[PDB]
This record gives C-alpha cells, sequence and structure tokens, in this order.
RNA sequence: AACAGUUCGGGCCAAAUCCUGAAGAAAGCUAAAAAGCGCUGUUUGAUGAGCCUGCGUAGUAUUAGGUAGUUGGUUAGGUAAAGGCUGACCAAGCCAAUGAUGCUUAGCUGGUCUUUUCGGAUGAUCAGCCACACUGGGACUGAGACACGGCCCGGACUCCCACGGGGGGCAGCAGUGGGGAAUCUUGGACAAUGGGCGAAAGCCGAUCCAGCAAUAUCGCGUGAGUGAAGAAAGGCAAUGCCGCUUGUAAAGCUCUUUCGUCGAGUGCGCGAUCAUGACAGGACUCGAGGAAGAAGCCCCGGCUAACUCCGUGCCAGCAGCCGCGGUAAAACGGGGGGGGCAAGUGUUCUUCGGAAUGACUGGGCGUAAAGGGCACGUAGGCGGUGAAUCGGGUUGAAAGUGAAAGUCGCCAAAA
C-alpha cells in the first residue's frame, strides 16, 4: 500500500508449509520398522507398492517406501530413512536408502548401482 | 515537496500529449516558476509568462511539444553533491539523459550545474 | 635521504674465565643510558613538532 | 536539546518530551520517534505546553540525568 | 616494428652470435632460410590499438543551443588513449625486460645467505630508503 | 579422437586418416554436415546447437580442460578468459603456437622435462606470462628438438603441402 | 606497558611477522593499538635478503615509554633508532660454502 | 620523566623487603661491607579499569495495563567515584497505543552464503565485547576477582575410607562412555612468536609443527608417439557400402619417468640469529628407473546432451515435474552403445536465486484473492501564496574515529 502504511505495518512474507517434518533438518534420521504393508496407488496408476511404517529415532512414526524390487525387511529391522515423496501413493513422504544398516541393497542392478546399494558386478 | 507542484507538472504533461499549445495554471509558486524556467532554457518549452508577482496567482505557459513526463517529487530527501553520480541513474533512461533537478542554497540547479558547482540540496523532479 | 651511515663495535664480551660482569656492566649502564638518552631526544624533538603544529 | 514539557508534579524533577527522526533509508521516509526525558529544575517553574532547552549532567536520580535551562515560549493558561 | 620486439631482436641475435662463437662456424639458420611467402601470415603491428576501443559504453552529454564551441573527432581522440597505453607499455616492458636481463645471472632457488635487511618504509612519506649490509650497520645508501 | 569428429559432424584434426576413415569422413562430412547445416531451419535451438558444437570444438583444441567451467569461474560470458588463457597457459598455447602438438606431447613436457624461462624452470603447466618473458628449452631438449622443428617446418609445411 | 612487538601473520610453515604496538596482557594476535608496517622474515630474489619496517611513530611510542622485546631490537637497531643488542658478543666459527 | 627521603622500636621459637607502633610516608639489600638496586611521598605522561549517557539494536495485541524503592525531595550512610545505591521521613508520582507489562526465540559485532543492487538465511572456525564456569549462596586478599586447576556455605552427584572423615567438577589440551546422520591422535617441541617471575643464566598442550578425515579448496598426474593383421571377442543387421560399430581403441612398437617409489649428500633457508630446529626419514641437488604405481559415477520419454536390441506385460516397478507399464516400453529390468561431468561423482538434508511468488528497487484489490455497510473523529501522515528573520534539519570545507582480518583495485612474490 502507501509507504506510510508500509512504515507502520510489517509487509510480512508469504507463508507456505514445508511438507517434510523429520524432527530436525538432518538429511536422514534412522528408525526401526514397526509393520510392513503393501498398499495400492491412487488412480490412474494401478499396482501394489511395498512401504514400511517406521518409527524414527526422534520417536515420530512415519510411513516410508522401499525403492527397488525385493525386501529382506522384517518387524523391527533398522533402516535409515531419507526424505523422498512418491506422488501415486498419498501419505508416504519418506524413502529408505538401500545397502545401509539392515535393509540390504539389490546386488543385481547394473545401471544406477550407486542407488540400490549395489557393489560392482 | 508540495502537491501544487506535481499538479503544475502533470497539467503540463497532459496538455502536451493532448495536443493543445498554451495553458494557464492558477496556483503559482516560486519553486514552480524556477522550474518552468529551468525546463525552458534546457529546451523543453517555449514561453512561461508569469503574470501576478504577488497575492493572486496566475501563470500562462506556452509549450513546444517535447516528451516531458517530469514527475514532481513529494516525499523530501537529501541530495549531497557527490551522490548524484549514482542517484541520477534511477531516472527512466538510466544511462543517457534526463535532468534530476536539485535544490540548493545557491539557487535551484539541475544535476549538471550541481555536479559542477559541487553543491547539494534536495531532489525535486525528473525529466523524460 | 638526509640519513646517516656509520659503524659500531660491541663485541669482545667473553675474555677471562667466569667474569661476565664485564658485558653485564655493559648491558646495565651502557644500554640503559643509551636508550634513556635516545628517549630524551625523542621527547624534545616530538614536542618540538607539536609546538610547530601550534604555530601553524 | 530542545523540547517541551508534559508533566510537572515532581518537586524538582520536571519531565519534558523530545522527538527525533528514526529515518530508515531502506523505505526512504523521515519518520518520527520520541524519547521522554526528565530534568532537574530548581525554582520549579513550568507549565504543560511551554518549550524548554536542556543540557547534560552527571546522574541526579534513578533517571533524570538532564538539566533544564531557559523557558522558551512560555504559553498562556486559561 | 614494435619497440620491445626490436629490443628482443637485439638480445637474441646478440647471444646467438655469442653462441655462434661457442658452437663454432656451424650456424643453423635452417628454418630461418625460408623466404617463400606462401606458408606464413605473421601479421605484424606498426601502430597499436586499432582493433577496437577500450570500450564503447553508450553515454552522452548534451551542450546547450548556443554551444559556441567546436566538436572533437573520434578517430582523433582515439590514438591519444592509444598513445597513453603505448607510453605505459614501453615503460613497463622496459622495466620487466630489464629486470629479466639483470636476472640472467641471479639466484631463485634453495640457496641464499641473507644477512642484509633493506631498511625501508615510512608509510606516510616513503620516498627514501636504505639498507643494512651484513653484520656491519651500513645505511643511508641506495 | 576421431569418434569426436564423428560426433561433431566434421573433422577434429585426427592425425593419419586411414583409408576407411577417409571414406567415413567423406560420407559424414558431406551427407550429414550438409543436410543438417545446409537447409533445415529448425526450432531445435539452432543457437544452442551451435553453442554445443563450439563449446565442444574448443576443448580438444586446448587439450582437455572444460571451458564451460572456465566461463563459469568468472561471472562474465566469454572472451576474457579466452584472451587470458591465450595470453598464455604456457604449454598448450605457446609451445603449440610455435612448434609442437598442444596435446600431452606439449603437455607432460613441462611436467618432467624443462623449458626454463629467463633460464628459470617453471614446471606448473598453466602459467601466465606476458611482457618480457624469455622462453628457452634446455640443451638436451635442443639437441633433439632442433631436428624435430626442422622436420616439422619442412616435412609438415613443405612436404605435406607440396604433395597437396 | 605498551610492548612494541611482533605477531605472526601468515600461512602455515611460511610465516610473516608484523610490527604492532600492543598491550602486555593482550593476546599475541589480540587487540592491537596499531600495526606499524611489516617485517617479512623470508629471504628473497630481487635483493636476496629480507625487508620491512616503518618509522616516524616508533619515535613517539618509544618516547611515551614502550619497553619492547629483543626479537624486535633485532630490527630497531638494524634500522637505527637504537643501540645494537648488548648481546652481540661473538659468532659461530666455521661457515662453509661451495656453490 | 622529573622532584624529596627510606630513621627507631617491638612481635612472629628464626629472622626477614613477614607482621606491628612511633615519628612522615617506608625497608632495607649489596656481587667477603663495594658502587648499583629498591620502597614511600610530590608532580606529570602513557596504558587500562569503573561509572554514566544520546542514538541504532528480536517476534508476538487471541498479552492492555504495569509498578509502591515504585516515582521524585530532604536528611545520614554509601562508594575510590555521581545515583533509590541507600535507611528514615516527606510528597505521590513513573512507564503504556512511538505497544508498556506479559508470553516465545536468542549471546551481540567485524561479518559467512546468495543476490548486479537492495534484501534474506547464518553468528560455527578467526578476532572486538558481554556473559558463563557441577547447582545455588556469599564474601576475603589483593593495582587488578566475588576469581574455571583461590576460600567459605548450602544443595545435588560421585570416589575412597581405618569408618570417624576425607575427596571430588574436561564447558583448558588431547580421551572414554551417552544421543546422533555423524565431527580427529589419550602426537612432538619451546625450535620460533607471545606472557609470566629471575639484575642474569632459566619454567608454559598458548603457540609452532606434527597427526586422521574426498570434510571443501587449488593443483598435478593416471603418459607422448606410432600403431590396419580394422586382430579375436562384443553387440546390431534387409544382415548394402572394411555390412555398421566398439575400433587407433587394444595389441605391438619407439620415446618419457615429472607427481609419487628407491638410494645418496646439508649455516640453503625456516634461530642466518652470537647460539638455540623440534619441522627433518621435510625440502634442497644428485643419481638407480619402468608406462611401469593411478578412472569413476551419473544420464540417454519431454523439460535436458545423448539409443539402441532382448526381458517385462496395470505384475514388477521408476517419477524432481508431466507421467510411462493391459507382449512391439527409447521412461520398468538385462546386453551393447553413446552424452555430461572427473578423483571424484549421485541421492537426501540444508539456504539463496529463478521467485515481480510480500514487489523500497520490484505488484495488486470491477468481473479472478483481496475496498471495510457507512460515516465521525483521536493520535498520525500529508497538505495555499507572497514578505522578514533565525540557522535545528539541510548543505560546503578540516581533523578524530569508523580494530585488524574480509570484500574490492593495483602491484609484486606463489604455484
Amino acid at each position: 500500500p502507501t509507504f506510510n502504511q508500509l512504515i507502520r505495518h510489517g509487509r510480512e512474507e508469504k507463508r507456505r508449509t514445508d511438507r517434510t517434518r523429520a524432527l530436525d533438518k538432518c538429511p536422514q534420521k534412522t528408525g526401526v520398522c514397526l509393520r510392513v504393508s503393501t498398499r495400492t496407488p491412487k488412480k490412474p496408476n494401478s499396482a501394489l507398492r511395498k512401504i514400511a511404517k517406521v518409527r524414527l529415532s526422534n520417536r515420530h512414526d512415519i510411513f516410508a517406501y522401499i525403492p527397488g524390487e525385493g525386501h529382506n525387511l522384517q518387524e523391527h529391522s533398522t533402516v535409515l530413512i531419507r526424505g523422498g515423496r512418491v506422488k501415486d501413493l498419498p501419505g508416504v513422504k519418506f524413502h529408505c536408502i538401500r545397502g545401509v544398516k539392515d535393509l540390504m541393497g539389490i546386488p543385481g542392478r547394473r545401471r544406477g548401482r550407486s542407488k540400490y546399494g549395489a557393489e560392482k558386478p | 515537496g508540495r502537491r501544487i507542484l506535481n499538479d503544475a507538472l502533470r497539467t503540463i504533461v497532459n496538455a502536451e500529449r493532448r495536443g493543445k499549445a498554451s495553458v494557464e495554471l492558477k496556483p503559482i509558486s516560486t519553486v514552480m516558476s524556477s522550474f518552468l524556467r529551468i525546463m525552458k532554457e534546457k529546451g523543453y518549452i517555449k514561453n512561461f509568462q508569469v503574470y501576478d508577482p504577488h497575492r493572486v496567482g496566475r501563470i500562462t505557459v506556452d509549450l513546444q511539444g517535447r516528451v516531458n513526463d517530469c514527475k514532481a517529487l513529494t516525499y523530501r530527501q537529501d541530495v549531497r553533491a557527490k551522490e548524484i553520480e549514482k542517484y541520477t541513474e534511477r531516472t527512466l533512461p538510466t544511462r543517457q539523459w534526463g535532468y534530476v533537478v536539485i535544490t540548493t542554497p545557491d539557487g535551484i540547479l539541475d544535476h549538471e550545474e550541481a555536479i559542477k558547482r559541487n553543491v547539494g540540496g534536495q531532489v525535486l523532479g525528473f525529466f523524460y | 635521504f638526509l640519513e646517516p651511515e656509520y659503524y659500531i663495535g660491541s663485541w669482545e664480551a667473553p675474555s677471562d674465565p667466569k667474569d661476565a660482569e664485564r658485558k653485564l656492566a655493559q648491558l646495565r649502564r651502557d644500554y640503559a643510558k643509551k636508550v634513556r638518552v635516545y628517549r630524551k631526544e625523542y621527547i624534545h624533538e616530538i614536542e618540538m613538532l607539536r609546538v610547530e603544529k601550534q604555530r601553524k | 536539546v530542545i523540547g517541551t514539557v508534559v508533566s510537572n508534579k515532581m518537586q524538582k524533577s520536571v519531565v519534558v518530551a523530545v522527538d527525533r527522526l528514526f529515518h530508515n533509508k531502506i523505505y526512504n521516509r523521515y519518520v518520527k520517534r520520541t524519547s521522554k526525558f526528565m530534568a532537574h529544575d530548581d525554582k520549579d517553574a513550568c507549565n504543560i505546553g511551554d518549550r524548554v532547552k536542556l543540557d547534560p549532567s552527571r546522574p541526579l536520580s534513578k533517571n533524570k540525568h538532564w538539566i533544564v535551562a531557559e523557558i522558551i515560549k512560555k504559553a498562556r493558561i486559561y | 616494428i614494435m619497440r620491445q620486439r626490436v629490443h628482443a631482436i637485439l638480445f637474441l641475435k646478440e647471444d646467438e652470435e655469442e653462441e655462434e662463437r661457442k658452437l663454432g662456424r656451424p650456424l643453423d639458420d635452417s628454418v630461418d632460410r625460408l623466404l617463400d611467402e606462401y606458408p606464413e601470415f605473421f601479421i605484424s603491428h606498426d601502430r597499436e590499438f586499432h582493433v577496437a576501443s577500450l570500450n564503447y559504453k553508450p553515454d552522452f552529454k548534451v551542450m546547450p543551443e548556443g554551444w559556441d564551441g567546436t566538436i572533437k573527432d573520434m578517430d582523433e581522440v582515439h590514438y591519444e588513449i592509444s598513445k597513453k597505453e603505448d607510453d605505459m607499455l614501453y615503460e613497463e616492458f622496459v622495466r620487466r625486460f630489464e629486470f629479466n636481463k639483470m636476472k640472467w645471472r641471479g639466484e631463485v632457488m634453495c640457496h641464499k645467505y641473507s644477512r642484509r635487511r633493506s631498511s625501508e618504509g615510512w608509510k606516510i612519506t616513503v620516498e627514501k630508503l636504505g639498507a643494512k649490509g651484513k653484520r656491519g650497520a651500513g645505511g643511508g645508501w641506495k | 579422437r576421431f569418434q569426436t569428429c564423428r560426433l561433431l559432424s566434421g573433422n577434429v584434426w585426427n592425425r593419419e586418416l586411414t583409408i576407411i576413415q577417409r571414406r567415413i569422413l567423406r560420407r559424414l562430412r558431406n551427407r550429414k554436415r550438409s543436410i543438417k547445416k545446409r537447409k533445415i531451419y529448425p526450432k531445435k535451438y539452432l543457437t544452442s546447437y551451435i553453442q554445443l558444437q563450439t563449446t565442444r570444438k574448443l576443448p580438444f583444441f586446448y587439450g582437455d580442460l572444460p571451458i564451460t567451467e572456465m566461463h563459469r569461474g568468472t561471472k562474465r560470458t566469454s572472451y576474457i578468459p579466452f584472451l587470458l588463457n591465450l595470453e598464455t597457459r604456457f604449454d598448450v598455447i605457446p609451445l603449440r603456437l610455435y612448434f609442437l602438438e598442444t596435446i600431452p606431447q606439449a603437455r607432460q613436457l613441462i611436467s618432467h622435462r624443462r623449458v626454463c624461462v629467463n633460464k628459470g624452470m617453471v614446471s606448473i603447466t598453466h602459467f601466465k606470462l606476458s611482457h618480457g618473458d624469455i622462453i628457452s628449452f634446455q640443451e638436451n631438449n635442443a639437441i633433439i628438438r632442433g631436428e624435430e622443428i626442422r622436420r616439422s617446418f619442412y616435412k609438415e609445411i613443405l612436404v605435406e603441402k607440396i604433395i597437396g | 606497558v605498551v610492548r612494541i612487538r611482533l605477531s605472526r601473520f601468515g600461512c602455515k610453515n611460511r610465516p610473516f611477522f608484523r610490527v604492532m604496538a600492543a598491550d602486555s596482557r593482550s593476546p599475541r594476535d589480540g587487540k592491537h593499538l596499531e600495526v606499524l608496517g611489516y617485517f617479512n622474515p623470508l629471504p628473497g630474489q630481487d635483493g636476496g635478503k629480507r625487508m620491512g619496517l616503518k618509522f616516524d611513530r616508533i619515535k613517539y611510542w618509544l618516547s611515551v615509554g614502550a619497553q619492547p622485546s629483543d626479537p624486535v631490537q633485532r630490527l630497531l637497531f638494524r634500522s637505527g633508532l637504537l643501540p645494537p643488542p648488548p648481546m652481540v658478543a661473538m659468532g659461530r666459527k666455521g661457515g662453509a660454502r661451495d656453490t
């Protein structure tokens, strides 16, 4: 508005909410997997997707997807959690990094081996 | 800066781009007379005959037809002599031209006369 | 450019068995009085400069 | 330095008000802000509404480290 | 030619003669013997600073109606700045080539002796200096 | 490498073009370089296509340093680090401009061998030198590269041109 | 006691001292009154030697009474303004060179 | 820096420059009675401290009243120094819509990242300052503390004890256990700079070096050159043109051996200083001397440089966004091939830009979000002329200061 109004008022910024709510700004927070549930993606995409409900070390419990085909995860498997959100399945905003801690990366992948925790075949 | 000043300048500009050639402004002033003259001998107008030196108020300005946007400032601000080299970069054609008009204790200047005499004052107007 | 140039010898400290008091006397009186003299000079000359500035 | 009195009932501790400019270049306006001073004044003599000059001094109270001076423009009171 | 070019011509032919003496009457001049003018462009400068100015910032300055003055020429004001650059160029290259010549016989490696201290600096009026020498005081000189 | 010429759709100065390389360059150069560069008028960012082609030509010219990175080091666009590295990078620029192959032939030379400047060895491989700098080989460099520069200035400027 | 002294001022393994009028109980690099020029302790190539000092104010601070430390006398005599160090007694014997 | 003096008792088992009285203020010592030191006072100067103060210095009104030493005044103390610092008594003020009081976040500054600029994010390393020292509470000495390895008190917590009591404080350096996503060696040396006492010889994990970390930087290297038998294999193909290509690539072969590896040899310079080397199995120069010791990741549906074969069939799965998968998937997976970067790459987190997407520079509010139902009026902003005066703002000039490091220009050394 007028400068006088601007001098006596804040001209405050625009507010948006960052979706990620890991307890801290830390890149990954480790956690233990409570239950492993396969869920169906929102339409049009149609399939079964493997996700694990994980309680982070901060004690907040967040659903985390496992990327790649094949999971050795069982109840209480400790898996480092990164922040990655899949669009098709709503409510899952976290990813599990393969090849670290407990979840074991897929050895077979030969392209993109760095992700999926694969040593060189 | 006043608002009768802004008024005189905008009436000039609007009469110009409307296409008339001779206009009259009722509420007159010394800082406005000085400014009409400054525009004149810098080229932008043709005659600026003020009528009543005191107590009444009337100017008749007859105009050429040059560009003349010339907004007349309202909110005062200082101008030193060595700050114009950067401040007159915030006119319309930042580089080439327009004369930021400055007021001094030694008479109302433009920015050329100012940076020559090394005097300061306060900004009043623009030129484009 | 209006600066001098000359030479100094302050050697021959150890001469006789176990009597360093030679160079010790050197140190004490020589060096102290040296520096003190220099300092006096400085005081007077700099206050000279000051009074020049006042006359200015 | 200059200022105007606002309150008086203090028994040698007359309090005046003085303003200045909190000019913030950023938004480029001359704005006004005040800071209400207090000044010792013997011979207690002032009326709310009449300006005064001041001058600094060593501490004189928990506040009130000013000193009054001449009464500029003493104003009438109905 | 360019002045410093000429200078290096002097130096190079000179020490080449000095090593002619050394290596005896065998003198190479093999590739130099080429004086057919197809395999070469070798564009050499006689003037300097003719490709483009130091800048061409579009900026102006208006003179009033009764200017009662005479304008200047642009090709003419050019080459004045070229002459400034040219003089500075000669000075700087002279100094650098000079020190390189005086450097043809010096020490830049891991060995020195380092007992002089080069008394210097006033930091308000420093146009005078001096040195020290080795364990002798010296001074006032240089 | 010739593969890079094939990519650049032209001739990046591979040496000793064997016979099928002759064939493939004639094919590629004429057919492809024509058809693309001749009459297309694509929206295919011809400006940016050109940009890729030039920023890919230049690095081989100066060996293998990334020149987009040179651009980026300063906040300018170009022409300044150009005039600069060409004022000297001291092996790739001058040694080739006079007598060598700018490639790791003229490189690694400053790494192990010597070319003393003002009789001073400067073995950094990226020096900038201007305004009064004497460039000199060593003698055990001379006793071979005098003959090498002769066989260059003649076998590669007289002989090859004349058989051409 | 203003101790006109020399504080380190440079990269590791190749330092560069600097002359500043300090206070005694101030840190080595601490709050200085003012630097007084410099003293590069490295041997050079133009004149393969060392350089550095300033004048015209060390007079004033000596006059007002600074007691400095002898690693500064090693310069404030080598450039005058002082007497030599009263510990210039002797010299190691047997320096040998062959280059 | 200068000026004046350092006399006597006495007490401390023994005596002191220890204490304590007198005068004047103290105190005398000598390197076999020796000068030269000291100590006290007068007078200055410097450094520094203490105190006080103008101005600038978070958000929050879904926190509107707060405060009785409160606000002033006198009087005594007070303090080294003014003062509600204070007791007493006196008078009732003071702060608040310029947001007081509350409530939440936090050490501040030079500055680091980004941005042309403004701004915004940060205050870690390095320095200015304040605060803080297991938790609370005090105070003593002393120029100089309420003092981190000074004292006393309480608490809380540990550790030994003979059992009574003692003892304990890493938020100094390195080092353990804890929590984490994770942040170093229980190194060396005063060798130098810097501080301390010593007239002088002499003592320090500050510091200077060293140590592990692709933690970032900048580099420099993993070769030069041939090299068609287009090798074999590798793919793809109607399976044209060496079918295409890997591929001059390899292989071979001749140079080259820096960085690094091995062995020699020191006032070179870091103490070049009288001398003082930890660094230092460093460099320095010389030599054995083989390409031999050194190439990886990401991407190839479009955005966006780059593509093909097979597997795969709404399953598996990728997606930063738009979306691909229902037997021809260039998007999933495998084989080959190629682009981008390169000792580094890729993902996530983190902050700015793009983002004019809080618009001062740099917006809008008729139909798109947004003109209050309307006015009144408080501050508040802003708002006629000509004449005069003053000189607060304004503006011209000088000095002081605006720590140094930083940004930046130049210059030079440095790689």
